[PDB]
RNA sequence: CCGAGGGUAGGGCCCGUGACUGGGGCGAAGUCGUAACAAGGUAGCUGUACCGGAAGGUGCGGCUGGAU
RNA sequence: UGGGAGAGGGUGGUGGAAUUCCCGGAGUAGCGGUGAAAUGCGCAGAUACCGGGAGGAACGCCGAUGGCGAAGGCAGCCACCUGGUCCACCCGUGACGCUGAGGCGCGAAAGCGUGGGGAGCAAACCGGAUUAGAUACCCGGGUAGUCCACGCCCUAAACG
RNA sequence: CGAUGUCGGCUCGUCGCAUCCUGGGGCUGAAGAAGGUCCCAAGGGUUGGGCUGUUCGCCCAUUAAAGCGGCACGCGAGCUG
RNA sequence: GAAUGCCGGCAUGAGUAACGAUAAAGAGGGUGAGAAUCCCUCUCGCCGUAAGCCCAAGGGUUCCUACGCAAUGGUCGUCAGCGUAGGGUUAGGCGGGACCUAAGGUGAAGCCGAAAGGCGUAGCCGAAGGGCAGCCGGUUAAUAUUCCGGCCCUUCCCGCAGGUGCGAUGGGGGGACGCUCUAGGCUAGGGGGACCGGAGCCAUGGACGAGCCCGGCCAGAAGCGCAGGGUGGGAGGUAGGCAAAUCCGCCUCCCAACAAGCUCUGCGUGGUGGGGAAGCCCGGGUGACAACCCCCCGAAGCCAGGGAGCCAAGAAAAGCCUCUAAGCACAACCUGCGGGAACCCGUACCGCAAACCGACACAGGUGGGCGGGUGCAAGAGCACUCAGGCGCGCGGGAGAACCCUCGCCAAGGAACUCUGCAAGUUGGCCCCGUAACUUCGGGAGAAGGGGUGCUCCCUGGGGUGAUGAGCCCCGGGGAGCCGCAGUGAACAGGCUCUGGCGACUGUUUACCAAAAACACAGCUCUCUGCGAACUCGUAAGAGGAGGUAUAGGGAGCGACGCUUGCCCGGUGCCGGAAGGUCAAGGGGAGGGGUGCAAGCCCCGAACCGAAGCCCCGGUGAACGGCGGCCGUAACUAUAACGGUCCUAAGGUAGCGAAAUUCCUUGUCGGGUAAGUUCCGACCUGCACGAAAAGCGUAACGACCGGAGCGCUGUCUCGGCGAGGGACCCGGUGAAAUUGAACUGGCCGUGAAGAUGCGGCCUACCCGUGGCAGGACGAAAAGACCCCGUGGAGCUUUACUGCAGCC
RNA sequence: GAGCUAGCCCUGGCCAGGGUGAAGCUGGGGUGAGACCCAGUGGAGGCCCGAACCGGUGGGGGAUGCAAACCCCUCGGAUGA
């Protein structure tokens, strides 16, 4: 339920913020935080390798459990749902009957005080994680490992999900968030439910200052530069592209496909994304 | 206005100092050159 | 003190007028097509929507004040 | 109080037929379409046939000159929530009634905003025909829209 | 071209006369008044404004008149820009 | 003898410009060979959120004293940051190290690279962050939380005593954190006192006073008091915290819970130890047995790890506490007391500046803390002042032009000019009041107006206190007084109407452009299924991201509103298991060289054989493109209509003489006395037009047009006045430039613009203040232009390669 | 060579005072319940005025400068990109 503001400054006309209703705990678990080393987009050479990055709010990283086959059978209680600045989704603090405590991505409709568990035998309820072979066809799912024991890789952003379409040999078939149809091995774990905080995509940043808070520095159109800088640079006055629209590095940026041809994962991609 | 020389003893020694010169092929050639030329100071003076 | 009025500044209502512009009414014998009245030769009408020199055409839903 | 009939409304589920697309198989020279044709599709293997899959929308028969709602309108099936209505009994209140300027709510389609969805259909638009022309009628394509959620619009041959 | 700063304006003048005005004339299709045309004449004079960077020109209000040209399109070691 | 040659020397300009903020000087007395310039005194002026005081960096003896004045000091010099000499910096508690970690750096393991080397978990290094024990006063010419005095404290070693399962680089807790707003109680600091202490003073008309002037505190251990912070206690279970664990975590139960209890800070008190003014006398002495008390204001600091709200969600590690493992339990550790031990480096001085960065004793630049009082609504603003510090290291006269900075101006009021450029006007607070339009916030300080000082009287609430007084903070009413004038000085918007552009706040060409440019939220296209795409790297490795399609990259467009048409023939990209072409390779019809031959060697047709290209389709918020001629209506004119040629298709909506219109000052209308600009229209649009977006849009703008009101020295049209210069005298003393010069006008001549040639004319010798016509004056080997088979940046369907990709 | 300058990473510091008065909250009204209205409270914002601080708009001065970018007046931002 994105919150609006009255237009009492030019920027507050359009600014919208998350409503934060689902959040029940305002400070993180001290045993689960560690410092997030900000990069400014620079690599170990000190060279910028991703432009226009840096200068956003300080963040502590929350260690997230992307395995969950880690503690098979051991049930846990949903203690709190918290804000996490390192990801679009909210995170849920789990108190295991073990005494162990862990964060997961908070699925949609998860409730503080309910119980989740993982394993081949777990119930098909929002918050539980089973190997994909034991989740029934049709089930909406998030936080999907892409290769057994390698960790949840798919459908982690706020509002996203995969859906199980079918099974074939050792593999199940998923519809990924992007609409792709892809074989994923049956032993890969996945959590029942879609990721929460689905209104995330309706936030209107409102002003330039907001992008700066997120560590996003201003992006400069190549058409605004010179030929030393960019294919679209130069020209007296404004100028159209005057060549196929290109990146700062010269490669084309309106349709040119870029996935590696002979990539082994191709044998498992049934249908490329659409729409 | 603000000029280009803003002296700083730490900066001076970590940038031009004897140890910085010795850690690097080019720096060692500098030391060797200035020794061949008979320079009285191989390396900038700085209080530390 | 109040005070006819005069002065300054800002509003409100009305009337006249204005390059140009919008449609409307009227006008014995102008140009273009033929939309409607017969199943009017694609039944018509209809609210809306898009399109077209023009009447109009098409979509969606509605009406019979339609015929055989 | 005791019963009844009903596509009355809202929510969640869910079933089969059909179209389209995809995959596999089998097969070959046409298919489609019309007044006639053409454009279009097809030896890069279409149409016609079998099996598998995906997805959306609408519910054949029953079905009616039928039923329900104040109107707009409402039709597969199941459950829950919920309104109006009739009948019987002749039990209770004792005129507590009628209408209703304003107000408030509802209000087909089309349309608008933000998301989502998109099989079929189809304004606009392209092409093929027709014609003197054909910004039409017919034919091949096809985008909004048609569908869902929330918020608007408030019109009608909203008619008996 | 081992640099002769290039429009216009401002300021400051000064000169030529093919004279705009003032002074003197001849002819007139010069009644008078007012003109036209040419001759002599450079002593002095030759306004303020609107528009445009403008020169120029048009317009407003005047005037005896609102002259035309030269001085490195006079004048940036004088100003402006 | 020339090279704008090189090095050096010395001239010219010239006793010329200048002597470095216009805060400002005068005198008396000393010293000395010499004094505007050094010292002393009095007078005057300037700073005082500093031009004062304290840290840090940087500097490196500049510090103090004695003796000096050649040079350095923009003059002088007896003086000095200068010369010579001597002296001066004292720490267990301040800062840093023997402690911790941040980015980052380095780097056992390991990885990669022709070599050099590049990476890299741990670990180590790395601080202005964490952690950690000293406050007040006195003393020196010069150091002081360092020496001394007083009162406090930390660690290490050894011992005694009591207590305890002791023990860790391992487990856990804690350390541990944002922004904005903020409560209670305090402290710093400040104001007043008719009270306390004080040398004194009565002036010039009055005052011997509840007079004036000066001062009225600082540190402090335990204890106590006040105000805060921090923390539930017991038991049972236990499979998690990479061994163990009584710790922590999770579960359950009981009690205690705005508490309490315990614990820790801050503040007050506190044994005691200090300090202690004006004035007078000579830094010292007195004052002085100094007094040291009361009221009020009160923090941005303290209690603090306090509270609340918000989204952008806010370091680490050690110290410390707890747990247990080896081990050891004669040890060890905890607590208390006692004795002993306690190292290294910094410490002078400058520090918004004459000692640092700017070649200079340079109007520039330089981070942190303190920064008093009064009035002005507030304040770190402004004026004046305290403490403290200064008068800016050339002066003295004069009272021209001209220049700078400043004040005033009759009548007019933008007539100035490219332009109201500049300068006026306005100007704070309180009250009244306020338009189109709007996205309902705004526009708004719209506009426009009234009030504003002082005195007396009555009166309201708040803080302090006691509920009162007093102090204190905002006021309310009435009656008066004076002046030209009451935010009486200083600080402090001119306003309006209407266009263009860009939504907005932001950003930029350091040092000629701040804008309409860039960015910007937002919109769209497109790539990307994760060992992602993409980027940097030879690689390893990184970034992307400890992210995962509501995400990440690339591109265009640029809030928002209403919209974004037609063309896919060419180029791009996307799709296409066919066909055509196609390299190495496969294949070997069939030849050739040599040898006696076996053979050895060479050429080689068909055919099979990738990507790419051809070919077939798709695709515009991909590159892009969106016609011509002729005819036609019952006045004329003009063509809804028609004919025909062509194209991949012929520009739709909207807008239009425009930031675009050549003809052009188009035409008409508005404004004006008059309008090449402006505004509104028209449309034959040289040459608008729909995400290089089209048309609009409230608000916003040191953007750029046009207009009006207000007001003016902008102007008619100039006048006067001020100071700093210019000028004269004393001191110090440059510069570019310069073939040499004994360097006039005209008319001519001359390489075509002559001081220098010819002919005339004019003209005694030399300076000073001024003006700029000439010396084709200076400056810079023209940056425009061309030339050079000169250079460089940039582009592409130029050529030819390379990385990269297939 | 990043002691200037540009960006980023780590860790600290700074922003007088005045003004405007968003949400929320409380209460009152309102209704079947509502939406909503009103008052108080509250203290938001690339909000407003303005020092420090960061700038460099216009003009004047300076131009062998005090200065190889300075000075005076004026002007922009000043809780934020
Ligand atoms: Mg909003
Ligand atoms: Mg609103
Ligand atoms: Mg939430
Ligand atoms: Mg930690
Ligand atoms: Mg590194
Ligand atoms: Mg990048
Ligand atoms: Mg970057
Ligand atoms: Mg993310
Ligand atoms: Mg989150
Ligand atoms: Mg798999
Ligand atoms: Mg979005
Ligand atoms: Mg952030
Ligand atoms: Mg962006
Ligand atoms: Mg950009
Ligand atoms: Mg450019
Ligand atoms: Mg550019
Ligand atoms: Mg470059
Ligand atoms: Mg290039
Ligand atoms: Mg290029
Ligand atoms: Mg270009
Ligand atoms: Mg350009
Ligand atoms: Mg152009
Ligand atoms: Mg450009
Ligand atoms: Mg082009
Ligand atoms: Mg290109
Ligand atoms: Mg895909
Ligand atoms: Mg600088
Ligand atoms: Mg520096
Ligand atoms: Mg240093
Ligand atoms: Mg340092
Ligand atoms: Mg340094
Ligand atoms: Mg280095
Ligand atoms: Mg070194
Ligand atoms: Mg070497
Ligand atoms: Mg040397
Ligand atoms: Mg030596
Ligand atoms: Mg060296
Ligand atoms: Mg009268
Ligand atoms: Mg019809
Ligand atoms: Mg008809
Ligand atoms: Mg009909
Ligand atoms: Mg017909
Ligand atoms: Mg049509
Ligand atoms: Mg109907
Ligand atoms: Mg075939
Ligand atoms: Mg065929
Ligand atoms: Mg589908
Ligand atoms: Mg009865
Ligand atoms: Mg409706
Ligand atoms: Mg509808
Ligand atoms: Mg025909
Ligand atoms: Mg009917
Ligand atoms: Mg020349
Ligand atoms: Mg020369
Ligand atoms: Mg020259
Ligand atoms: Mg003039
Ligand atoms: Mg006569
Ligand atoms: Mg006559
Ligand atoms: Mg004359
Ligand atoms: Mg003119
Ligand atoms: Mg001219
Ligand atoms: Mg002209
Ligand atoms: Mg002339
Ligand atoms: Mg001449
Ligand atoms: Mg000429
Ligand atoms: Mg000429
Ligand atoms: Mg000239
Ligand atoms: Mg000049
Ligand atoms: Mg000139
Ligand atoms: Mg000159
Ligand atoms: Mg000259
Ligand atoms: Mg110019
Ligand atoms: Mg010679
Ligand atoms: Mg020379
Ligand atoms: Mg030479
Ligand atoms: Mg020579
Ligand atoms: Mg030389
Ligand atoms: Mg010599
Ligand atoms: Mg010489
Ligand atoms: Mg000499
Ligand atoms: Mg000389
Ligand atoms: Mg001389
Ligand atoms: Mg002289
Ligand atoms: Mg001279
Ligand atoms: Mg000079
Ligand atoms: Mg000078
Ligand atoms: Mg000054
Ligand atoms: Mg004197
Ligand atoms: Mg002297
Ligand atoms: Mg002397
Ligand atoms: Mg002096
Ligand atoms: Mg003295
Ligand atoms: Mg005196
Ligand atoms: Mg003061
Ligand atoms: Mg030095
Ligand atoms: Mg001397
Ligand atoms: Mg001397
Ligand atoms: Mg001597
Ligand atoms: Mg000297
Ligand atoms: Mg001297
Ligand atoms: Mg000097
Ligand atoms: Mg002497
Ligand atoms: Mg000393
Ligand atoms: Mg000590
Ligand atoms: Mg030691
Ligand atoms: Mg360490
Ligand atoms: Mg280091
Ligand atoms: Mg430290
Ligand atoms: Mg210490
Ligand atoms: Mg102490
Ligand atoms: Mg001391
Ligand atoms: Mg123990
Ligand atoms: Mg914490
Ligand atoms: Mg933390
Ligand atoms: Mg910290
Ligand atoms: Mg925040
Ligand atoms: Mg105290
Ligand atoms: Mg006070
Ligand atoms: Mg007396
Ligand atoms: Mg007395
Ligand atoms: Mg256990
Ligand atoms: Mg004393
Ligand atoms: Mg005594
Ligand atoms: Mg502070
Ligand atoms: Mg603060
Ligand atoms: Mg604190
Ligand atoms: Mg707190
Ligand atoms: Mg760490
Ligand atoms: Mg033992
Ligand atoms: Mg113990
Ligand atoms: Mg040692
Ligand atoms: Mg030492
Ligand atoms: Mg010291
Ligand atoms: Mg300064
Ligand atoms: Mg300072
Ligand atoms: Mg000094
Ligand atoms: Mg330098
Ligand atoms: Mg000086
Ligand atoms: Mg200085
Ligand atoms: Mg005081
Ligand atoms: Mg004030
Ligand atoms: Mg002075
Ligand atoms: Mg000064
Ligand atoms: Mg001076
Ligand atoms: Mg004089
Ligand atoms: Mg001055
Ligand atoms: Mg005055
Ligand atoms: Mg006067
Ligand atoms: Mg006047
Ligand atoms: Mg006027
Ligand atoms: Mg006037
Ligand atoms: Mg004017
Ligand atoms: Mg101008
Ligand atoms: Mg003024
Ligand atoms: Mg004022
Ligand atoms: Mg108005
Ligand atoms: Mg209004
Ligand atoms: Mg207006
Ligand atoms: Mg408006
Ligand atoms: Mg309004
Ligand atoms: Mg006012
Ligand atoms: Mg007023
Ligand atoms: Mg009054
Ligand atoms: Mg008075
Ligand atoms: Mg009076
Ligand atoms: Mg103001
Ligand atoms: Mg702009
Ligand atoms: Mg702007
Ligand atoms: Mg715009
Ligand atoms: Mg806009
Ligand atoms: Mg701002
Ligand atoms: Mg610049
Ligand atoms: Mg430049
Ligand atoms: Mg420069
Ligand atoms: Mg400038
Ligand atoms: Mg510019
Ligand atoms: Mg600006
Ligand atoms: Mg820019
Ligand atoms: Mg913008
Ligand atoms: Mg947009
Ligand atoms: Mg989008
Ligand atoms: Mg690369
Ligand atoms: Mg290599
Ligand atoms: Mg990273
Ligand atoms: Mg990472
Ligand atoms: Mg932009
Ligand atoms: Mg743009
Ligand atoms: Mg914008
Ligand atoms: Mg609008
Ligand atoms: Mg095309
Ligand atoms: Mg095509
Ligand atoms: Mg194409
Ligand atoms: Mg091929
Ligand atoms: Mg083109
Ligand atoms: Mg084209
Ligand atoms: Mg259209
Ligand atoms: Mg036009
Ligand atoms: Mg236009
Ligand atoms: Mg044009
Ligand atoms: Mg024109
Ligand atoms: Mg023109
Ligand atoms: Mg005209
Ligand atoms: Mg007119
Ligand atoms: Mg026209
Ligand atoms: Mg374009
Ligand atoms: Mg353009
Ligand atoms: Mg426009
Ligand atoms: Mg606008
Ligand atoms: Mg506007
Ligand atoms: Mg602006
Ligand atoms: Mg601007
Ligand atoms: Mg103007
Ligand atoms: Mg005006
Ligand atoms: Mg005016
Ligand atoms: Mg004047
Ligand atoms: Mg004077
Ligand atoms: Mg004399
Ligand atoms: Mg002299
Ligand atoms: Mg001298
Ligand atoms: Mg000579
Ligand atoms: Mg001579
Ligand atoms: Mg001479
Ligand atoms: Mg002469
Ligand atoms: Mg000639
Ligand atoms: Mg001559
Ligand atoms: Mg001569
Ligand atoms: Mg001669
Ligand atoms: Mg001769
Ligand atoms: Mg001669
Ligand atoms: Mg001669
Ligand atoms: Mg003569
Ligand atoms: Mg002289
Ligand atoms: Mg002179
Ligand atoms: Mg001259
Ligand atoms: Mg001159
Ligand atoms: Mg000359
Ligand atoms: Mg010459
Ligand atoms: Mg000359
Ligand atoms: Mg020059
Ligand atoms: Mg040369
Ligand atoms: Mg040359
Ligand atoms: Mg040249
Ligand atoms: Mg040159
Ligand atoms: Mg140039
Ligand atoms: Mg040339
Ligand atoms: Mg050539
Ligand atoms: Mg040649
Ligand atoms: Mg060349
Ligand atoms: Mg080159
Ligand atoms: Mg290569
Ligand atoms: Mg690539
Ligand atoms: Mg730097
Ligand atoms: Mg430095
Ligand atoms: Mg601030
Ligand atoms: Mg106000
Ligand atoms: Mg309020
Ligand atoms: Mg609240
Ligand atoms: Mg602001
Ligand atoms: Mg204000
Ligand atoms: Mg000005
Ligand atoms: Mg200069
Ligand atoms: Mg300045
Ligand atoms: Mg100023
Ligand atoms: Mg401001
Ligand atoms: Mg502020």
């Amino acid at each position: 339920a994105v919150k609006k503001f009255k237009p009492y400054t030019p920027s507050r006309r359009f600014m919208t913020v998350a409503d934060f209703s689902e959040i029940t705990k305002t400070e993180p678990e001290k045993s689960l935080v560690k410092p997030l080393k900000k990069t400014g987009g620079r690599n170990n050479q000190g060279r910028i390798t991703v432009r226009f990055r840096g200068g956003g709010h300080k963040r502590l990283y929350r260690i997230i459990d992307f395995k969950r086959w880690d503690k098979v059978g051991i049930p846990a209680k949903v203690a709190a749902i918290e804000y996490d600045p390192n990801r679009s989704a909210r995170i849920a603090l789990l108190h295991y009957v073990d005494g162990e405590k862990r964060y997961i991505i908070a699925p949609d409709g998860l409730q503080v005080g309910q119980q989740v568990v993982a394993g081949p035998d777990a119930p098909i309820q929002v918050g539980n994680a089973l190997p994909l072979r034991f989740i029934p066809v049709g089930t909406v799912v998030h936080a999907v490992e892409l290769e057994p024991k390698k960790g949840a890789k798919l459908a982690r952003a706020a509002g996203t999900s995969a859906q199980i379409q079918g099974r074939e040999g050792d593999y199940v078939i998923l519809r990924l968030p992007s609409g792709e149809l892809r074989k994923v091995h049956g032993e890969c774990y996945a959590t029942v439910g879609a990721v929460g905080n689905a209104d995330h995509k309706n936030i209107v940043l409102g002003k330039a200052g907001r992008s700066r808070w997120l560590g996003r520095r201003p992006h400069v159109r190549g058409a605004a530069m010179n030929p030393v800088d960019h294919p679209h640079g130069g020209g007296e006055g404004r100028a159209p592209r005057g060549r196929p629209p290109a990146s700062p590095w010269g490669w084309q940026t309106k349709g040119l496909k870029t996935r590696k041809r002979r990539k082994p994962s191709s044998r498992f991609i049934i249908a490329r994304r659409k729409k | 206005m603000k000029r280009t020389w803003q002296p700083n003893r730490r900066k001076r020694a970590k940038t031009h100092g004897f140890r910085a010169r010795m850690r690097t092929p080019g720096g060692r050639k500098v030391l060797k050159r200035r020794r061949q030329k008979g320079r009285w100071r191989l390396t900038p003076a700085v209080r530390k």
